[PDB]
Formats: C-alpha cells, sequence, structure tokens
C-alpha cells in the first residue's frame, strides 16, 4: 500500500460514474446490473450503513 | 419515618458518589493518597520492568532538582538527576540512530534524526512513562508534573540503568518499548515535510536518474464536486509511484510521497522489526 | 421548598491575578409568588433571552401584557442592585444569560358546575428567575452556510471507514 | 406497619439505570420502563442469530462481488475451493479480497482452472489423466 | 446492553506483546479486619496464598490495612491508574485465589463491549482495494465515447 | 500460452505446485501502467442553498436540514480511533 | 382483489399450493437412500433360532445392576468434621 490514511480511505469509498447504452436491451437486465451497482454491492467493502453507492448513466 | 438504617447508609454512599461526580476534588500524588510505601514501591517497580540495581542510583534518578528547592524551602520555613538524564538521553539518541540507520541505510541523516527527536519528545516519552507509573514515583513541586520534568526523569532512569546493567540491556529496553510505538504511525505523520516533489527531484538527482513527470493515469468525478485523480510519476517512461488525491495537485504530492517511502524503504509492506 | 437562587449571590471567588483574563461579573435575582401562570411569562422569558437589557426594557413595556409589568420591575431593581453593592461599572453594558420561570405554592378551590358536580380550580403562583452578566451580549450564531454544509459532509465521507473487516 | 422494604429506591434505579437512553416518559417513570426493558433485553438475545445470519450473508455479497469483478460467481467459486481442498471460511475469503485482490485473483484463477478440469472430467470421467489441481490428498 | 454501554476498539497497553512482558497489575490494597465473620476467607487467604502470591509476582506490590470493616474489600489499580474495586464479602479461599489470579492476569482497561475481537496495526499488504484495481486502462488514455 | 484470466489489468499471475503436489504457490507482480495509457496534465437563503448543494453533491435535501438538540447531545464527542 | 375464503390452509377452499423441482429433488433423495437402506437390512446374518439365547446373560446382569442401583438409596453420611467446621466462622487473629 504505502498510502496515507485520509487519501487511501478517500480512494476506497470514492464514487465512480458508469455508462450504459440501451440500444436493443431489456429494461430488466440493465436494471438488474444497475441496481447492484447503485448500492455498491460490487464493492467488496459494501455495508448498508456506509453510503458507498456509485452513479450510473443510461443512454 | 419507616424503620431501618441499612438503606439510608448505602444512600449516603450514593449521595457522596454524586457529589464526587458533580464537584470532584483535584487529583494529587499517589504518595499523598493512602496505602503507600516509598522504598517498597521503587523495589516492586524495579521487579515489574525486570531491572535490578542499587537503590542509590534509582533514587538519584527519580529525584528532581525542583523538589529539592521546595524541600529546603519548607525546612527553613538531595542529589539531582541532571547527570543521569544527560547520559541517558545521550546514549538513547546514538542507539536509536544506530538501529534505525542499520535497518534503513537509505534514510538521510536529517530526516532520520527528526524521527529520533520525535520519539524522544515530550508527548511520546511522557505517554510511555505515564503508562509505566513513573509519574507516581517521580516527585516535584507542582502536580500534575510538567512534561519536560517527567521527560528528564525518564532518561534519568535510562542513565541509571546504563551504569548498572550495561549498554546491551539498556539497548534492549529502549529498542523494545519505543519502536513498538513507532509501528503505528507512518513517516509523514510525525515527520511532516514541505515541497515533497521538490525533495523528490533532489533525491533522484543524488540517485542519478532523470527528472520525472506527473501524469494522471485514471480519473473520476472531475466536474463533480468530488474530484479523483490517480497521478503517477514516471522517469524514462518507467513508473516508480502512484498516488490518489482530491485534485491533481493533491494526487501529485501524494504520488511524490509514495515514491519517498519506497525510496527510503519505509513502505507499509516492509519487514517488521525482528526480536 | 428551595431557595438556592438567593444563595448563588453569596459566593466569593478568590482574588484574580493582574496578568489574566478579566472575568465577567455575574449576578442573580428573582421574584417569588407572583400572580401569573408559569407558561405565560415563559414566552416573555423566551423573548428577552439573548439580547441587551435596555433594548429589552423597550419590548416588554410596550408589550400589552400583565407579566411584563411584573418582570420589568424585577429587571431594573436588579440593575440598580448590581451597581450599588456588586461593583458593576455600567448599568447598561451587561446581558441577561438565563431567564426562566417555575411553579409556586399553588392554591386549590372549587368551581361549581351544573348538576351538582364540582371542579377543582387551581390558582397559580410562580417564581421568576433572571441572571445578569456584565460585558456586551454575545452575537447570534448565524445559520451555517454552504461551506459548513460541504465541509461537514466531506468530513463525514472522510471519517467513515470499513466495518466488520480486518 | 412492621416490615417494609427500605431499598425499593435502589432495585428500581438499577432498572432505570439501564433505561436512561430510552425516549419519552419511559426513562423517567418505572412501569413504562419495565415493559420495554425486558423487551429490549429479549431482542438482544435472539439478535445474535440475526448478527450471525446478517454478517454471514453479508460476506456472501462481498465474495460474490469480488468474483464478478474477476469474472466468476460465488456458487462456482466455493465449489472449486472445497474441490481443491482449501478450508477458508467466508470471513477470510471476503477479507482477503479487501486487502489483496492480487491474492483473490489467484484464488479466482485457481477456481476457474478447476472448473475446466471438472468439465474435462464431465466429458470423460475416467480413462484420462486426472486434473493436476483436482488431485486429492489421502489422510489415514 | 451494547447501545447503553460504551464500546472501544481492541488495544493493548503500550504493546506489551513484542517486547518484554510486564505484569500490568500495579498494586493490590486488601481491606480486612480483626473481626467480622465475613473476613474468614480474606484472612485465611492472607495466611496461605498472599505470601506465595508475592513470591510468584515480585513486580506487583501489595498492601493490607487490617482495620475494622463490616465488609472486607479489595482494591486494585493498574499502570494506567484505572481503579477497579470488587467485593470479597463472604467468599471462599478458593474463589478469592482465582479472583486475585485473574486480576493479576488482566490489564488496566475497563471491561466493556469490544467493537471487534482483534486489532491489526498494518492490515494492508499488496495495496487495499480501490475501484480501479480490477479493470484495465485505455489506449491513449481515453474515456468511453471521446474522440480526442 | 493458455491463461485462465487476462493478465493485463491487475497482475501477471501464474500458479505452481511443488513436485510432490502438496502445496500451491503463486507469483503475481503488479502490472506497469504504460506511458501510452495516460494523458498529459493541463448571499442566498435556505431554499436556493439547500437545493443547489444537493444538485452539487448528488444527494437529497433531507439530511441537510438541522437536527434537534436531542440528537446533537447524543453524538459522541470522543469517538475511538483505530490504527 | 385476490382474497380467499377464511383461513389460507383449511376448509372447503384454501390457497392451492403447488410443487417445485427443489422439493421434488429433495424427497426423491430421501426415499432412494431408503432404497439403499432396503437393500442393506435384508440378507440377515443369523437366523431367528440362531440368535435366540446369546445375549440373555448381558440383559440379565445389566438388569441386576439396575436392581443394585435402585436398592442403593439412603441419606448421606454425616460427620463431626463437616458439623464443626461451621464453628470456624469465628476464627480470628490473636
Ligand atoms: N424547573 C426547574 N428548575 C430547576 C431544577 N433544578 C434546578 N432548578 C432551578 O435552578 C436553580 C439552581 O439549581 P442548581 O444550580 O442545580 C434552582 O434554585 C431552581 O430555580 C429543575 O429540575 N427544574
Ligand atoms: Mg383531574
Ligand atoms: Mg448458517
Ligand atoms: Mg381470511
Amino acid at each position: 500500500s504505502s498510502f496515507s490514511r485520509a487519501p487511501q480511505q478517500w480512494a476506497t469509498f470514492a464514487r465512480i460514474w458508469y455508462l450504459l447504452d440501451g440500444k436493443m436491451q431489456p429494461p430488466g437486465k440493465l436494471a438488474a446490473m444497475a441496481s447492484i451497482r447503485l448500492q455498491g454491492l460490487h464493492k467488496p467493502v459494501y455495508h448498508a450503513l456506509s453510503d458507498c453507492g456509485d452513479h450510473v448513466v443510461i443512454m | 419515618v419507616k424503620k431501618g438504617f441499612r438503606a439510608a447508609f448505602r444512600f449516603q454512599k450514593e449521595l457522596e458518589r454524586q457529589r464526587l461526580l458533580r464537584c470532584p476534588p483535584p487529583p494529587v500524588r499517589r504518595s499523598e493518597k493512602p496505602n503507600w510505601d516509598y522504598h517498597a514501591e521503587i523495589q516492586a517497580f524495579g521487579h515489574r520492568l525486570q531491572e535490578n540495581f542499587s537503590l542509590d542510583l534509582l533514587k538519584t534518578a527519580f529525584v528532581n532538582s525542583c523538589y529539592i528547592k521546595s524541600e529546603e524551602a519548607k525546612r527553613q520555613q538531595l542529589k539531582s538527576n541532571q547527570e543521569l538524564s544527560e547520559q541517558g538521553t545521550s546514549f538513547s539518541q546514538t542507539c536509536l540512530t544506530q538501529f534505525l540507520e542499520d535497518e534503513y541505510p537509505d534514510m538521510p541523516t536529517e530526516g532520520i534524526k527528526n524521527l529520533v527527536d520525535f520519539l524522544t519528545g515530550e508527548e511520546v516519552v511522557c505517554h510511555v512513562a505515564r503508562n509505566l507509573a513513573v509519574e507516581q514515583l517521580t516527585l516535584s513541586e507542582e502536580f500534575p508534573v510538567p512534561p519536560a520534568v517527567l521527560q528528564q526523569t525518564f532518561f534519568a532512569v535510562i542513565g541509571a540503568l546504563l551504569q548498572s546493567s550495561g549498554p546491551e540491556r539498556t539497548a534492549l529496553f529502549i529498542r523494545d518499548f519505543l519502536i513498538t510505538q513507532m509501528t503505528g504511525k507512518e513517516l509523514f505523520e510525525m515527520w511532516k515535510i514541505i515541497n515533497p516533489m521538490g525533495l523528490l527531484v533532489e533525491e533522484l538527482k543524488k540517485r542519478n536518474v532523470s527528472a520525472p513527470e506527473s501524469r494522471l493515469t485514471r480519473q473520476s468525478g472531475g466536474t463533480t464536486a468530488l474530484p479523483l485523480y490517480f497521478v503517477g510519476l514516471y522517469c524514462d517512461k518507467k513508473l516508480i509511484a502512484e498516488g490518489p488525491g482530491e485534485t491533481v495537485l493533491v494526487a501529485e504530492e501524494e504520488a511524490a510521497r509514495v515514491a519517498l517511502r519506497k525510496l527510503y524503504g519505509f513502505t507499509e509492506n516492509r519487514r517488521p522489526w525482528n526480536y | 421548598i428551595s431557595r438556592k437562587w438567593e444563595k448563588k449571590n453569596k459566593i466569593v471567588y478568590p482574588p484574580q491575578l493582574p496578568g489574566e483574563p478579566r472575568r465577567p461579573a455575574e449576578i442573580y435575582h428573582c421574584r417569588r409568588q407572583i400572580k401569573y401562570s408559569k407558561d405565560k411569562m415563559w414566552y416573555l422569558a423566551k423573548l428577552i433571552r439573548g439580547m441587551s437589557i435596555d433594548q429589552a426594557l423597550a419590548q416588554l413595556e410596550f408589550n400589552d401584557k400583565k407579566g411584563a409589568k411584573i418582570i420589568k420591575e424585577v429587571l431594573l431593581e436588579a440593575q440598580d442592585m448590581a451597581v450599588r453593592d456588586h461593583n458593576v461599572e455600567f448599568r447598561s453594558n451587561l446581558y441577561i444569560a438565563e431567564s426562566t420561570s417555575g411553579r409556586g405554592q399553588c392554591l386549590k378551590r372549587i368551581r361549581y358546575h351544573g348538576r351538582g358536580r364540582f371542579g377543582i380550580m387551581e390558582k397559580v403562583y410562580c417564581h421568576y428567575f433572571v441572571k445578569l452578566v456584565e460585558g456586551p451580549p454575545p452575537p447570534p450564531e448565524p445559520p451555517k452556510t454552504a461551506v459548513a454544509h460541504a465541509k461537514e459532509y466531506i468530513q463525514q465521507l472522510r471519517s467513515r471507514t470499513i466495518v466488520h473487516t480486518l | 406497619l412492621r416490615n417494609r422494604v427500605t431499598d425499593r429506591y435502589f432495585r428500581i434505579q438499577e432498572v432505570l439505570k439501564h433505561a436512561r437512553h430510552f425516549r419519552g416518559r419511559k426513562n423517567r417513570c418505572y412501569r413504562l420502563a419495565v415493559r420495554t426493558v425486558i423487551r429490549a433485553f429479549v431482542k438482544c438475545t435472539k439478535a445474535r442469530y440475526l448478527k450471525k445470519k446478517n454478517m454471514r450473508t453479508l460476506w456472501i455479497n462481498r465474495i460474490t462481488a469480488a468474483s464478478q469483478e474477476h469474472g466468476l460467481k460465488y456458487p462456482a467459486l466455493i465449489g472449486n475451493l472445497v474441490k481443491c481442498q482449501v478450508e477458508l471460511n467466508r470471513k477470510v475469503l471476503a477479507d482477503l479480497a479487501i486487502y489483496e485482490p492480487k491474492t483473490f485473483k489467484s484464488l479466482a484463477a485457481l477456481a476457474s482452472r478447476r472448473r475446466h478440469e471438472g468439465f474435462a472430467a464431465a466429458l470423460g470421467d475416467g480413462k484420462e489423466p486426472e486434473g493436476i489441481f483436482s488431485r486429492v490428498v489421502q489422510y489415514h | 446492553t451494547a447501545r447503553g454501554t460504551p464500546s472501544r476498539f481492541l488495544a493493548s497497553v503500550l504493546h506489551n506483546g513484542l517486547g518484554r512482558y510486564v505484569q500490568q497489575l500495579q498494586r493490590l490494597s486488601f481491606s480486612v479486619s480483626r473481626d467480622g465473620a465475613s473476613s474468614r476467607g480474606a484472612r485465611e487467604f492472607v495466611e496461605r496464598e498472599v505470601i506465595d502470591f508475592a513470591r510468584r509476582n515480585p513486580g506487583v506490590v501489595i498492601y493490607v490495612n487490617s482495620r475494622p470493616c463490616c465488609v472486607p474489600r479489595v482494591v486494585a489499580e493498574y499502570l494506567n491508574g484505572a481503579v477497579r474495586e470488587e467485593s470479597i464479602h463472604c467468599k471462599s479461599v478458593e474463589e478469592i485465589s482465582t479472583l486475585v489470579q485473574k486480576l493479576a492476569d488482566q490489564s488496566g482497561l475497563d471491561v466493556i463491549r469490544i467493537r471487534k475481537p482483534f486489532h491489526t496495526d498494518n492490515p494492508s499488504i499488496q495495496g487495499q482495494w480501490h475501484p480501479f484495481t480490477n479493470k484495465p486502462t485505455t489506449f491513449r488514455g481515453l474515456r468511453p465515447r471521446e474522440v480526442q | 500460452t493458455y491463461s485462465p484470466l487476462p493478465d493485463d489489468y491487475n497482475c501477471n499471475v501464474e500458479l505452481a505446485l511443488t513436485s510432490d503436489g502438496r502445496t500451491i504457490v503463486c507469483y503475481h507482480p503488479s502490472v506497469d501502467i504504460p506511458y501510452e495509457h495516460t494523458k498529459p496534465i493541463p448571499h442566498l437563503e435556505e431554499g436556493p442553498m439547500i437545493e443547489q448543494l444537493s444538485k452539487m453533491f448528488f444527494t437529497t435535501k433531507h439530511r441537510w436540514y438541522p437536527h434537534g438538540r436531542y440528537h446533537r447531545c447524543r453524538k459522541n464527542l470522543n469517538p475511538p480511533k483505530d490504527r | 382483489r385476490g382474497r380467499i375464503p377464511g383461513r389460507q390452509w383449511i376448509g372447503k377452499h384454501r390457497r392451492p399450493r403447488f410443487v417445485s423441482l427443489r422439493a421434488k429433488q429433495n424427497m426423491i433423495r430421501r426415499l432412494e437412500i431408503e432404497a439403499e437402506n432396503h437393500y442393506w437390512l435384508s440378507m440377515p446374518y443369523m437366523t431367528r433360532e440362531q440368535e435366540r439365547g446369546h445375549a440373555a446373560v448381558r440383559r440379565r446382569e445389566a438388569f441386576e445392576a439396575i436392581k443394585a442401583a435402585a436398592t442403593s438409596k439412603f441419606p448421606p453420611h454425616r460427620f463431626i468434621a463437616d458439623q464443626l467446621d461451621h464453628l470456624n466462622v469465628t476464627k480470628k487473629w490473636s
């Protein structure tokens, strides 16, 4: 690691902006992958108390 | 009134307990408080931390010059600890520098000594000594004792320990206790620095390599109020360090800090101190 | 009953040194067994708390209420009290800090309802307490700006950490 | 009166002492706290099994997440682990993914290789050289 | 109760594990009496085991008041100064021996709920996880749907 | 040449067994970010303020309102720090 | 909409529960191992008149041990030691 405390904690719980193209896709499957990415379940450090969610953009 | 006094007794214990919490008295020395024997305590204390030597050297270390002023003052109305503290802190500085430079030859004499000055500082030494009951044995004029006076008494114990046991046992003492407090805090927590990338380019010229360039590798939330950049420092198209940060400047200086740790060998994933 | 509020004036702090912060002299005063409901003048106590006395004299004496006449006569009699025998330089450069009210020794009577039933009527007496402190009054804490909102939230995101883990 | 309890004051205070943090008239009065203090204690007991189930299922979501990042799913993952004889519970398996994803990548790479070995075994059960990692240790 | 009681992260007093171990019990102050039937356990404990307890632990210091007391007490303070008193009223010698032994074993920090059952000073090796650990980069460093 | 996962984003991974076949070893040095995969470096009131910072932080307006003194006093002032 | 008469699990009309392949796979596993059982407890080792009087010794001596355990029922033994140790509550120093 060799990272400082506050910068390392910031990068871990930071948010990220996903992008998705909805051309010829069903609203459910894009919703299924999106919803898990909204709580931050994809993050191995997930916890419901910590709002570690990430943004999602659909087109 | 209903009969009985047992309930009224324990209630007075509850009243004085609340009166204690409401208006507590100021603290005092443990010698003032009951159940105290002076000679037996330093003896029992010496056996606690596994040290055995003459009481003349012990009492001379715990005694300060300030208490002698009040002692003779109250007498009208013996030996200080300056020499012991002098030799104590002298050997500690040389010994701490010895083990640190042997483990980290890459660290310069400037930064390695500032760390030794920190571990031998007031807040660190007094915290170790406060949690080793040196405050109860030390005697001064004012209570709570100052940190500088308590610091002098601590090294005075190191001096008396040096004269009796030897350097090897004194080395084992200061090595074990102080370094364990160093395990927690990383370099730039106690040893703060200015212009890290400037110091980085200075160090890299000593190591005979080119001037690196800062380049953002990854980005997120740039226009957002939570910017995030992964800045990496490359020289000759080869990377050394990568550092996150809020802005490009915070990520740049952080990446400069990341290189300084591994350059001096103070990485978080380095070999812990053997015993 | 209890009358500690009068004993609060009897304390005596030790002498202060030359090179130390000038202490603001406090002083207490109250009135006992007034004919006015506890919750009523508590509104008046909520008004005056956090302003200056002479500015407070203006508000209540224009306030069309009975309690104001009762809690103004306690104010300026605490004003001239504080200067005559408590060493207050300015009768105006001071600020009230604690103004509250409380129940008193009430009195119960009977009100005659219809069909023979009776209703217990409680007459209300109260005790009004006021504390004065010299020096100018403190300014009101303004509403927290967007910078305070932002920094508090970033501090929350910086202070949080992983849980149920190594 | 000849016999009267004198320490009624204390046996209720210990109840209210635990119930100070309650809201409303519960922390002040006694009987309101008696209804809630035992109920709060009862919920504390069986909440352990909820703590077990919640934290257990939480580790499943974590390991399921790190596996999907590397291109696998949790049910196939642990199947390869126990097949390859590594008894790492869900705590360390999750916690390993937190601090060393390089290690968890090796666990996933170890797991994915066992799947191809298992599918190769699905084609031919015997009559072939067994998988190198699918080989087992025999204790006796 | 966890929420009503305070809590803490697990930690030791000045890292007593690596270096030389030190018995973190500083002092024991027994309060017994020449009378009172409840003091039979403490006095017989003073006769037999308190002697051997001192021989076993030269570091710890012991004091005995031996004053009139309706209830015997035993007070124990540690290096940090955390005082902890327990009642030995009407207790057997065997229970008191185990009680004084565990007092010698434990450290000077208040027994409360622990936030977690361990503590790691350097938990991170190979770099702690951030979102960009397990995904690749882009040629020329380009975001999705970007020309230049 | 066959690989179980693409070794181009996290680390170059390769597994290995001792010849007896009782222990498994791994070698995973981290990837080096190429130079090509980089870039060069270069008042108001309650209503308007609570919504604009909500649009700025991408969150709701509820948490920004002030809480009561009941919760402000229950907040711990000396929380424990780990590591 | 979609209610049902009375209780959900009794009466002339209740909620019609249906089967899943999970429960099917579960119960066939229980009776197929029972078919493995049905094979094993067949082909006995000994005959009826072979195993007639082989264990009567153990069942007799075992029951006699229960008889001795039942007869062995009395109050415990009293002593002057445990009686006079109560006197030691007033042991006090000189
Ligand atoms: Mg009524
Ligand atoms: Mg389970
Ligand atoms: Mg129904």
